[PDB]
């Protein structure tokens, strides 16, 4: 779980 | 029709933006780059002896290709389009030839690093502001376009204002095309997508920096929106700020859905 959002593969 | 070229003649096509919806100018807010760029210290590993690479004195069609084993097998037809088995759940590393490989430069496995073929267009959206759209037949498999922006750290992507374009390369690094950007900044997320993005190795093969390659999933018609799934870790931060506006039926991520 990180604190900003982030897109993936 | 607003603007010809948001890209300023660095692609290999021009990108207009139009606005037919609201009376927002086409943006500015950001400098467009074809190209990944970095702002800190990164050392991507360049070393050309490095370079795992080919031997191939045909076009590198053939399954001896070292390239293509290290894809498990090299997953462009002869258009440069992806086989219809590709994996688009989980889609496989793809080494890409280089400036090592004994092959030429319009061998068949130089796909992404050939750049954009297809008609793109900048436009204004409905409900999800401005994103991008295909004013051409695109055949299920095509290379659409990179993902590209600002190399940064996890650590410092973590500490960025604005996470509104982030995408994560797998400890790890990403791209941020806040700043800096090209085209596909302007993607939507849709819970229904018709592209998906695959890592690629070209020029480098330092395994912290997979490239972000777009390629359709199916058939995309003249005028359609080009999206992909963000995925959850995009969502499961964002959602408590917007919902999504895709208008799927199947939609994961609206007011509706995270309320039933
Ligand atoms: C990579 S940007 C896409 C380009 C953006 N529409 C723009 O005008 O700059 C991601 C942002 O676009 C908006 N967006 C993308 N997909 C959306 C969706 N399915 N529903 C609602 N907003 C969306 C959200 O604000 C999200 O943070
Ligand atoms: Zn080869
Ligand atoms: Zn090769
Ligand atoms: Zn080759
Ligand atoms: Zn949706």
């Amino acid at each position: 779980t990180k604190q900003t959002a982030r897109l993936s593969t | 029709i607003i603007c010809r070229d948001v890209a300023r003649g660095y692609e290999n096509v021009p990108i207009p933006c139009v606005n037919g919806v609201d009376g927002e100018p086409c943006p500015e807010d950001y400098k467009y780059i074809s190209e990944n760029c970095e702002t800190s210290t990164m050392n991507i590993d360049r070393n050309i002896t490095h370079l795992q690479h080919c031997t191939c004195v045909d076009d590198c069609s053939s399954s001896n290709c070292l390239c293509g084993q290290l894809s498990i097998r090299c997953w462009y037809d002869k258009d440069g389009r992806l086989l219809q088995e590709f994996n688009k759940i989980e889609p496989p590393l793809i080494f890409e030839c280089n400036q090592a490989c004994s092959c030429w430069r319009n061998c068949k496995n130089r796909v992404v690093q050939s750049g954009i073929k297809v008609r793109l267009q900048l436009y204004r959206t409905a409900k999800m502001g401005w994103g991008v759209r295909a004013l051409q037949t695109i055949p299920q498999g095509t290379f659409i376009c990179e993902y590209v922006g600002e190399l940064i750290s996890d650590a410092e992507a973590d500490v960025r204002e604005d996470d509104s374009y982030l995408f994560d390369l797998d400890e790890v690094y990403c791209i941020d095309a806040r700043y800096y950007g090209n085209i596909s900044r302007f993607i939507n997320h849709l819970c229904d997508p018709n592209i998906i993005p695959v890592r690629v190795f070209m020029l480098h093969q330092d395994l912290r920096f997979p490239r972000i390659a777009f390629f359709s999933s199916r058939d995309i018609r003249t005028g359609e929106e080009l999206g992909f799934d963000y995925g959850d870790r995009f969502w499961d931060i964002k959602s408590k700020y917007f919902t999504c506006q895709c208008g799927s039926e199947k939609c994961k991520h609206s007011a509706e859905a995270i309320a039933l």
